[PDB]
């Protein structure tokens, strides 16, 4: 599973939020975020 | 040929045992699992057709 | 008379019973094989 | 290594299912674990599990690869330069630069004449043929060493 | 070639009862007439340490206490077997050739190897049966920690 | 796998007193059944208390006992019992269990014990609510008439009132073979007994069909001229109704007699269980014997 | 019993631990069950018994919530009536039982 | 939804490494010599101890 | 199809073995090839041709 | 990697865990899933339709 | 008792929550979470 | 083997023969020399 979202605002509150947010997976009324199971975006950008 | 009446089936000097062969169609079991010992018989059943 | 007949041939080890094949003039004939087996003959009993 | 004790015959369906469960757990857990975490204790625990996880070889020369002050070498870990220097910097309390013994040349191994005769005759080689013949004639069924 | 490098038999670890530390909880006695007994009972006689007390208050009494314990039974068994060809080649040499001596020394070594494997299996089974009889009376930790 | 163990060690895990081993020392050269054969077995499978049902089907216990493996007791000691599974056609001593007087030459059968329970009052190794139920060893005609009266009770169970069966069991339970009375416990209906009744009626129909006229008329042909006590005693159970025979033939009637012998064999095998002991010499106190054919 | 036997002694190496002046031998039994057939009796299968309800009815006269800042359900009578439960597998994964 | 609150119960077994501690000489085990028992057949002679 | 008589008959150098898993699991799940897993004692190693 | 686009959630089990962090307009162009957004090799958003 | 929630929403806070969130037990109006009395859904499959 | 207790069928003696084979993987390097030296 890879990080996917439905709205740009929910991606904004994912990216704006702190480290470890991509492991979580929240859901709105009709919108949703699936989170990647390993923090590969986190690690691959953090070693840079 | 050399047949046996009673006893095991073995080569001379008892170097290795001899097996009994039977074709698949004559083979017949009536249980899903076997005991520690099982006898082998002969069945000639007559279809009176 | 004697719709079926029955007699004792022997007794086996109940673990060496396995499928092998006989070959005579390159003709396969699949067999059930009983390795450690001792003959024990008996007369033709019958049943109707 | 966490199921060697439990399975002693051909595998059950539950046993292979637990093997698959451990695969899907540890593959997700241990990808890029240096890139994931960088603490000393977990990396050291992972490396000592990796060292314990392999089995030793069937053949071992005891006098080679002797570390000075009498220590012996279990294994060797190879990697690239950056991963190795990251390992060096993260665990400095366990690296030691030491001079060990090393085998100075290759293992010169040659066939016997009777080996050559069996090789040309029956297309096969049985190494150290004279030791086999002498231990067979004597009756001692255990060799000191192999070829 | 085919290059048969080495033939490798196994050396089994000769684990005994008293070599293992589990014999620290054991008191291993050998008694040759063991099959001629039914059970071994043990008797204990305790009178209680009482204590004086003040007046206007009931006191204790001398109470005899006799307790009795019993032994247990746990036989073990290993069925090792030999082919009749091994017994034939063990006793009966013939023709004085080399291969007859090889078959005789092979019969002697398979009998010796079967006896050594049987003794090792007897030792492992003694350890196993002692561990079973030990675990069948040990309460869990929370019971004794509560008590 | 491993072979057949001639010697089987049994072990009593529960604590025996001295009186139980003293009672067990009298059980040497006695026959006991086992369901399975191992070199070191537990005491639960030994005996017959493992198969005592609430149905108490004597035909069920009989058919279960037929499929067990017989062994002889030997070398009673502390919490260990040697069992010798005996081989074919060799000589073996034996000790009788049931209260049946034995003679020489008469073959013996193995049977479940009559009047099983506390009514027989047997103090056989009672421990952990498990008894040591010994199979009886009886001679030929006792077992033959036991199976015969069981089959007659089965054939009389059909289409009869319950009090008719209650008036039949008082007639059929009394067996006085060899000056020793015996009783039949709980003759009930069973599906195995239904199988025996079905093969009995089929064999009876077949031998009724294959009976020729000369076999059917020999009793009248002898009763018209001859006179004896046994002829009278066998005539009164028959019904009421010089001439030449219509058609006889040697070759047809020998085939008729061979098939008729086959049908009488298929009737005979129900009551004749098996020969398992052939006595040569008994002990003169009737407490032991020697035997062959194991 | 202690009078019976145990005559001589031999030294051998093992490992011990000290706990409140009590030294106790640590031991493992892998070498006795290395390539054997029987299962090691220290390896054990313990079993717990779980239980969970599904499809209840909390009283509405004293109904309440404690996660109203954390969660928000839409006005649905299907939402306000429990008929399914959600549990986990032996893997950390959501399972449904209706 | 019917008027039914079915409450499910279930069990779960876990493969568990226990540990055991016992004091010194907590039980005395008496043993004896092994008893070799022969068993002869034509094809092989097994043994028992 | 390897000469197992040549394995059982010839003198063999002893080792301290180490299989990672249990050895019968390794035989039943084919870590290697040509696995002779005969039980008991097969006397077929004796006759030499 | 794998990801759904246009996947429809039910309405009878409608819920929202994140309402303090975000709030959207009531128009269904934001309340019906028809597009998705992923991340590139660099940490930047992208739109799949 | 084992972790079992009646609604999927109350399941989701148990995955966004931190360590030891399974030990709690929160109830909505017609919904509830019963938490595990021992963290064995938190640790025993999470030793890694 | 392990000596089993009463009423439990035990394993008999068992020997196992396995075989391991070698792997060949040759290597080669080509290199050329002109005729101006010759």
């Amino acid at each position: 599973p890879i990080l996917s979202t439905t709205t740009l605002a929910l991606m904004e509150t994912k990216l704006k939020g702190g480290a470890g947010a991509f492991a979580t997976s929240e859901t709105h009324f009709g919108n949703y975020v699936v989170g990647e199971i390993i923090p590969l975006q986190q690690s691959m950008l953090f070693n840079s | 040929l050399t047949c046996v009446m009673r006893g095991y089936l073995y080569n001379t000097l008892k170097t290795e045992v001899f097996a009994l062969m039977i074709p698949k169609d004559m083979y017949l079991t009536w249980e899903e699992t076997r005991g520690r010992l099982q006898y082998v018989y002969l069945i000639i059943v007559y279809d009176y057709d | 008379l004697c719709t079926g007949v029955i007699q004792k041939l022997g007794w086996c080890l109940a673990d060496d019973i396995h499928t092998s094949f006989l070959v005579h003039k390159e003709l396969k004939l699949s067999v059930v094989r009983l390795d450690n087996f001792s003959v024990e003959l008996g007369d033709f009993r019958e049943f109707v | 290594v966490e199921n060697a004790t439990l399975a002693r015959q051909a595998l059950n369906r539950i046993q292979r299912s637990n093997i698959l469960q451990s695969f899907k757990a540890k593959m997700l857990a241990t990808l890029f674990l240096l890139n994931r975490t960088r603490d000393r204790d977990y990396v050291l625990k992972f490396l000592t599990r990796l060292a314990e996880a392999a089995t030793d070889s069937i053949l071992d020369n005891p006098t080679t690869y002797t570390t000075s002050s009498g220590a012996k070498i279990s294994g060797v870990m190879v990697s690239t330069a950056n991963v190795m220097q990251i390992i060096m910097s993260l665990l400095s309390s366990h690296i030691t630069k030491e001079t060990v013994s090393a085998p100075a040349t290759y293992g010169n191994f040659v066939l016997s004449p009777e080996n050559a005769v069996t090789a040309i005759s029956y297309h096969s080689i049985l190494a150290d043929f004279n030791s086999y013949k002498a231990h067979l004639t004597s009756g001692q069924p255990h060799l000191p060493n192999d070829s | 070639f085919e290059a048969i490098f080495g033939t490798f038999c196994n050396r089994l670890e000769w684990v005994y009862f008293l070599t293992s530390g589990l014999a620290a909880a054991a008191h291993a006695i050998k008694f040759h007439d063991l099959n001629k007994l039914t059970t071994g009972k043990m008797l204990f006689h305790v009178q209680v340490p009482r204590v004086a007390s003040g007046a206007g208050l009931p006191t204790s009494r001398q109470t005899t206490i006799m307790v009795t314990k019993y032994s247990e039974k746990s036989p073990i068994t290993i069925p090792f077997e030999l082919s009749a060809a091994c017994l034939t080649y063990l006793r009966e040499t013939f023709e004085g050739t080399i291969l007859d001596k090889i078959l005789n020394v092979e019969a002697m070594h398979t009998v010796l190897r079967a006896l050594k494997n049987t003794a090792d299996a007897m030792e492992r089974g003694l350890i196993h049966s002692f561990l079973q009889t030990l675990l069948r009376k040990a309460p869990p930790y929370f019971v004794v920690q509560t008590l | 796998m491993a072979a057949m163990e001639a010697n089987i060690f049994c072990t009593f895990d529960h604590k025996l007193s001295i009186a139980d081993v003293g009672k067990l020392t009298k059980l040497v050269a006695a026959v006991v059944p086992i369901p399975q054969r191992l070199h070191l077995i537990k005491h639960y499978q030994l005996g017959l208390h493992q198969f005592v049902d609430h149905t108490r089907g004597y035909v069920r216990l009989r058919g279960l006992l037929r499929n067990m493996t017989l062994t002889l007791m030997r070398r009673v000691e502390g919490n260990q019992i040697l069992l010798h599974v005996p081989t074919h056609g060799l000589l073996y001593t034996v000790l009788n269990t049931g209260p049946v007087t034995w003679e020489k030459g008469d073959a013996l059968c193995v049977l479940p014990p009559l009047f099983h329970g506390p009514l027989a009052r047997e103090n056989l190794l009672t421990l952990g609510q498990w008894e040591l139920v010994l199979p009886w060893i009886v001679p030929m005609p006792l077992a033959l008439e036991i199976n015969q009266r069981l089959l007659i009770m089965g054939l009389f169970s059909l289409d009869r009132s319950y009090e008719e069966v209650k008036a039949a069991v008082q007639q059929l339970q009394t067996i006085t073979f060899r000056d020793a009375t015996f009783t039949i416990p709980d003759p009930v209906i069973d599906q195995h007994l239904l199988i025996d009744m079905k093969t009995a009626c089929l064999s009876m129909s077949m031998v009724a069909n294959l009976a020729s006229e000369l076999t059917m008329t020999y009793v009248r042909k002898l009763a018209l001229e001859d006179s004896s006590m046994l002829l009278v005693k066998c005539q009164e159970l028959l019904m009421r109704l010089p001439a030449r025979p219509q058609h006889v033939s040697p070759d047809d009637e020998i085939a008729r007699l061979s098939a008729l012998f086959v049908m009488l064999r298929q009737l005979d095998d129900l009551i004749r269980e098996q020969v398992v002991f052939t006595v040569c010499d008994v002990s003169p106190d009737n407490k032991s014997a020697t035997c062959i054919f194991k | 019993l202690s009078q019976a036997g145990a005559h001589s002694l031999t030294p051998l190496s093992m490992d011990v631990i000290r706990l409140g002046e009590k030294t106790v031998i640590m031991e493992n039994l892998r070498r006795v069950y290395k390539n054997t057939d029987t299962k090691d009796p220290l390896e054990r299968n313990v079993d717990l018994t779980f239980f969970f309800p599904v499809g209840l009815y909390l009283p509405e006269d004293r109904g309440y919530t404690t996660v109203e800042s954390k969660v928000k359900l839409n006005d649905t009578v299907r939402n306000a009536l429990p008929t399914t439960a959600y549990l986990l597998n032996r893997d950390r994964a959501v399972q449904k039982i209706d | 939804h019917p008027g039914f609150a079915l409450t499910a119960v279930r069990t779960d077994t876990f493969e568990v490494d226990m540990l055991l501690y016992s004091g010194k000489s907590c039980t005395s085990v008496i043993i004896n010599n092994p008893i070799v028992t022969k068993e002869e057949r034509d094809i092989s002679t097994t043994y028992h101890v | 199809m390897e000469n197992w008589s040549a394995l059982e008959l010839l003198p063999k150098v002893g080792i301290p073995t180490d299989f990672l898993t249990h050895v019968k699991t390794s035989a039943g799940e084919e870590m290697f090839e040509a696995l002779r897993i005969y039980y008991g004692d097969d006397p077929e190693r004796y006759n030499i041709h």
